[PDB]
């Protein structure tokens, strides 16, 4: 029984982590979105931070030109408002973790300072790939969940 | 260099188009055969933006007429100037739209797009330097709301990089033509706001008033109608095609009156709007124009522009005159109106001077204002809308091409997007 | 000899120019054909011709079209007009990032030939606007190229400032701002011009009710003329390029001289009328005269200089300027007591044929440094402010290759200049 609450921990423990997360999903407005979509030769940060959200939902292209596909179309917005790092492979994730644990554009100081129309994005991207950390803290513990519990 | 690519879709779009181009050839001197006749070496000099040449002097309009019927572009054909089109540029099918949105976006113009894009695309690889792409196109019919923005959506899809403008056509709530006009308006708006960086909104209502009042045409033909939007286009992109003392670009034109991603809605004047022997009484002077372009009276959109204030203006002023004038004279205008110019935005007003008139008027204006007021005209359409759809009015019609309710709620979404960010912004 | 560099960026630039070359042959006494030392701004050619040391950009290829078909066309070899594709139209991220970073290698070509002619390459002129498109970001760009070729030489910023009341554009205050951050720590020398001054100079003093650009530039232009013919001509106290730096440039921060072109006297004016030496001084003073919207005496001149032309004789000059000292109004610096260099140019100003001015036999151009100039400072900065609040059109230059940060790093950069300007006052 000290070790059933141990197990029940690790959702507690995530648990300011998981909300403001979710908190980043609703701390998005609709015109900032749509500043991407408009944006035609951005700067190499914003572009970066893009390409974090890019291969969240599965998308390897890299050029600018044809990464604002995605941007652009209207799918783009529902899939932000539902969207669950606990569904999310680990493999896609092991590749959003190494190439965005090297980024100056992670580091929330050089997002802020190229826009604020990519701020709290990246301020998701960090709490969203954060998510998959959050997956990564609850999995490795949810074994314990099916056999110890 | 910097050439535009014109569309026409619907009959509107279609007749539009039709008496714009034929009013553009004159100014650029080119007779209906497709030959020059003019004796203006500035004609020919920014030809490229509006034609290409062929041999023996050929002269042709990058334009592309689309219809989904046959008939309203086949009387383009009989018509005047309708020879100086290169027919493989009429691409048409021959089932009506009906002034259903789903028959125009899903179905048969889902069918009729991609030979439409075929030609796009040989516009495109044509030009020196593809600048942008004017859409001719009602909101409120089948062909021009739901094959206009299908048309718009892959065109943009195509080159993002370039410039989408839409002398659009809009519903007037006084002057209903159309039953499902709400539903055509709703559906086209919702796509409009996100595919396209300009959009010029003519209602029916505010030109006949021009006609009725100013022109005193108590007849107005939608010849006259017509010959009103057309000479609006004109001025909007006389800059690119002739040379001045200060030159706006389609691109600057946008980026000085654009507070903002989303709010791209513009009202259109012009000057001076009079009737014949109703200018010996008058004389052709930078404030008189001024004066005429920011009356009521001389607005071609639905929206009083004082119920609300201008969050920007740009006035491109054509034939020649004095900057110090225009400046000055927009500068008591700015005083003047303090009520109707928003505080957010010093300089609000924007001034262009084309150097060349429109070959018969020794002075010319052309207004754009974006008005927080316009808002009010998206309110009549929502309005509208809302209560049919209280009903699920007409529904069947649009279910049986595919569509669904939570479309429909989503276009209503929009429409309460847009209107909320002008209140924020007044 | 001592040769200099024209660089006309820009469509106000070029117009700057057309004005500018045409002076300079009426002086030196070039046809427009080329035909006829001159060495700083005509470079000769094989046999006869003369070719204008000069370099003229524009990504509106609209405005040196113009130049092309000009009477002012076969005086400049084509190597000279340089074409870009589409205009910056009034983006900042789009002079500098975008498409300055594309023709910008070819211009600094063009300038390396013509810096390989110059013998003694003196310095050079950079006719820009802090508030189009191109002069904002291009300008800048293109001096911090120059400054990593050169370091050394002389650079000078004809730049057409904001008028706090007079409207172009919207967009104008952001652009001011952007080049501010950047020009100040290339240029070592700034004289900055309005044109709501200029307006109020035409109407005034020549009695003109009709300011067109032409004349209002060609005013301007007789500026540079001034400024140059120390170089261009014989005489005694003849100053240089370098001389200015040196002079007017108290602390190696604040280098914004004003500048006022007396006498400003039309055909009329000319009889009633003796144009002494010492008439024209006072003048110079005036503080409606200045060519900039500031009054000289909401500050302290800190260090002045006056470039007298024709039949000027010294001590005339040294009594005048004593009485000006002498008045107790026009402040000074404390701690720098003789806040003067005189030049004095055999050579007088030579006028434009159908122009504003009448012979005058005496004139001076005053370019004078003074804490005065804050005002119009904190004016631009306000403007910024209000719009930067809303952040507005921040998504034009954004999606363009620039930075938000950017923009506050501008407004502390002038905080710190006004801070300056405070502390040189006290
Ligand atoms: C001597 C004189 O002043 O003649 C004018 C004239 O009397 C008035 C009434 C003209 C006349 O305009 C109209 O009749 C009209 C009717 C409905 C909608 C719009 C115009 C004119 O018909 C129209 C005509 O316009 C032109 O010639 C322009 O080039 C115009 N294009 C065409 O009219 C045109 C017609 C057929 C085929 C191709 C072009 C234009 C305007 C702006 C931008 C591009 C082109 C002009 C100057 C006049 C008349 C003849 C009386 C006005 O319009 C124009 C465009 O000039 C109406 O408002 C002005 C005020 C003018 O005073
Ligand atoms: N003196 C003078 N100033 C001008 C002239 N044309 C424009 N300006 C000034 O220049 C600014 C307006 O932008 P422009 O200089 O025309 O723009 P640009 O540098 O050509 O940039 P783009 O139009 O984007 O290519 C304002 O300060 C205008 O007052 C002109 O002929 N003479
Ligand atoms: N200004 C103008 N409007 C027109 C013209 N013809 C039709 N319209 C408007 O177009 C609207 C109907 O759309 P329409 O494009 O005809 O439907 P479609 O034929 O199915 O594309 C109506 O509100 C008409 O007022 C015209 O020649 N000029
Ligand atoms: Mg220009």
């Amino acid at each position: 029984a000290d070790k059933q609450m141990s197990v029940k921990e690790d959702l507690d423990k995530v648990e300011p982590a998981v909300i403001e997360a979710q908190n980043a999903v609703k701390s998005i407005k609709k015109q900032h979105l749509v500043e991407v979509r408009s944006m035609a030769n951005p700067p190499a940060a914003v572009k970066l931070a893009l390409e974090s959200i890019a291969l969240l939902l599965g998308e390897s292209t890299t050029d600018w030109k044809q990464i604002r596909s995605i941007i652009m179309r209207e799918n783009f917005i529902p899939t932000i408002v539902n969207f669950s790092a606990e569904e999310i492979s680990d493999a896609i994730r092991e590749k959003m973790k190494k190439n965005y644990m090297s980024n100056p554009s992670y580091n929330y100081e050089i997002v802020n300072r190229a826009s604020l129309a990519a701020g709290p994005m990246v301020k998701w991207a960090i709490a969203q790939l954060n998510y998959a950390d959050m997956l990564k803290r609850v999995e490795p513990l949810r074994n314990e969940l099916q056999k110890l519990e | 260099m910097r050439e535009i690519v014109h569309i026409q879709a619907g009959q509107c779009g279609n007749q539009i188009g039709a008496k714009f181009w034929e009013v553009i050839s004159d100014e650029h001197g080119i007779d209906p055969t497709g030959s020059y006749h003019g004796d203006s070496d500035l004609q020919l000099e920014r030809i490229n933006v509006y034609y290409n040449e062929a041999a023996g002097n050929k002269y042709v309009p990058r334009a592309i007429l689309v219809d989904l019927e046959p008939g309203t572009m086949d009387s383009v054909r009989s018509g005047p100037f309708g020879q100086i089109f290169r027919p493989d540029n009429f691409v048409f099918g021959q089932s009506g739209a009906g002034n259903n949105w789903a028959k125009g976006h899903y179905t048969e113009g889902a069918e009729l797009v991609d030979s439409v894009l075929d030609v796009v695309r040989k516009e495109s690889e044509s030009c020196d330097c593809l600048q942008g792409f004017q859409l001719t196109h009602s909101l409120g019919g089948g062909t021009g709301s739901g094959m206009g923005t299908l048309l718009i959506s892959k065109i943009r899809e195509e080159y993002p990089d370039r410039i989408m403008n839409t002398f659009s056509v809009v519903p007037s709530p006084k002057v209903s033509d159309t039953v499902v006009e709400p539903y055509n308006a709703t559906l086209s708006v919702h796509q409009l706001v996100e595919n396209t960086d300009e959009t010029y909104c003519i209602d029916n209502e505010a030109l006949y008033d021009i006609c009725f009042r100013t022109l005193k045409l108590t007849t107005p033909t939608y010849g006259d109608l017509n010959h009103l939007v057309s000479a609006t286009m004109s001025g909007v992109t006389t800059c690119l095609r002739f040379p001045g003392q200060l030159n706006a670009d389609l691109r600057k034109l946008a980026v000085n009156m654009v507070p903002f991603p989303r709010l791209h809605f513009f009202m259109p004047g012009f000057a001076p709007l009079t009737s014949r022997g109703s200018q010996q009484y008058r004389a052709l002077t930078v404030p008189e124009l001024t004066q005429q372009m920011f009356d009521a009276k001389n607005m071609m959109a639905a929206c009083d522009p004082r119920h609300g204030r201008y969050l920007t203006v740009a006035a491109v002023f054509r034939g020649r005159m004095s900057m110090k004038e225009v400046d000055e004279q927009m500068l008591n205008v700015q005083n003047k109106n303090s009520s109707y110019f928003v505080e957010w935005i010093p300089n609000n007003v924007k001034t262009a001077v084309c150097d060349i008139p429109p070959r018969g008027l020794k002075m010319s204006a052309t207004f754009i204002g974006n008005s927080t007021a316009i808002q009010e005209l998206f309110k009549r359409i929502s309005e509208q809308f809302t209560a049919m759809f209280r009903r699920k009015a007409f529904l069947h019609w649009y279910t049986g091409e595919g569509m669904d309710e939570m479309e429909f709620t989503e276009a209503e979404s929009n429409m309460n997007d847009l209107v909320s960010e002008y209140q924020q912004y007044q | 000899m001592r040769e200099c560099i024209s660089i006309h960026v820009g469509q106000a630039g070029v117009q700057i120019g057309n004005a500018c070359w045409e002076l300079y042959c009426l002086e030196h006494g070039i046809q427009p054909d080329g035909q006829m030392s001159f060495n700083t701004f005509f470079s000769e050619t094989g046999a006869g011709k003369h070719v204008p040391r000069a370099v003229f950009v524009d990504l509106e290829p609209t405005v040196i079209d113009e130049v092309r078909t000009g009477t002012y066309r076969q005086l400049f070899h084509p190597e000279q007009l340089i074409t870009g594709k589409e205009d910056a139209a009034n983006n900042y991220a789009r002079g500098h990032y975008t498409i300055g970073k594309e023709i910008i290698d070819l211009v600094l070509d063009r300038i390396r030939k013509l810096a390989d002619q110059c013998t003694g390459l003196q310095g050079f002129l950079v006719f820009h606007s802090f508030g189009g498109g191109t002069g904002s970001g291009f300008t800048s760009l293109l001096m911090e190229r120059l400054s990593v070729d050169y370091g050394k030489k002389s650079k000078l910023e004809f730049s057409i400032y904001p008028a706090p009341q007079v409207s172009t554009a919207v967009v104008e205050p952001y652009n001011s701002i952007l080049t501010t951050h950047t020009t100040l720590e290339h240029s070592d020398c700034a004289f900055m011009v309005d044109n709501e001054a200029i307006y109020d100079i035409c109407r005034r003093n020549l009695d003109i009710e009709r300011p067109t650009y032409t004349n209002l530039n060609r005013l301007i232009s007789q500026i540079v003329s001034s400024i140059t013919a120390s170089l261009r001509f014989d005489g005694a106290l003849n100053v240089d390029l370098t001389e200015f730096q040196t002079n007017l440039v108290p602390y190696p921060r604040i280098h914004f001289p004003l500048a006022t072109y007396a006498p400003v006297i039309s055909a009329e004016k000319a009889y009633h009328e003796q144009l002494s030496v010492a008439e024209i001084t006072n003048a110079c003073f005036e503080p409606a005269n200045q060519m900039v919207k500031c009054d000289p005496r909401h500050g302290k001149y800190m260090a002045c200089c006056l470039l007298y032309r024709g039949d000027v004789v010294p001590k005339d000059v040294n009594a005048a300027i004593a009485t000006i000292k002498t008045k107790r109004t026009i402040q000074f610096v404390d701690w720098c007591p003789t806040g003067f260099k005189v030049g004095i140019n055999y050579q007088p100003p030579t006028v434009v044929p159908g122009g504003d001015l009448a012979k005058v036999q005496r004139a001076v151009c005053m370019l004078s440094n003074t804490t005065a100039i804050a005002e119009a400072w904190a004016r631009l900065d306000h403007k910024f402010d209000l719009m930067y609040a809303k952040r507005a059109f921040v998504h034009w230059y954004v999606g363009e290759g620039m930075e938000e940060g950017e923009f506050s790093e501008a407004r502390e950069d002038m905080a710190a200049l006004e801070k300056d300007y405070e502390e040189v006052g006290v």
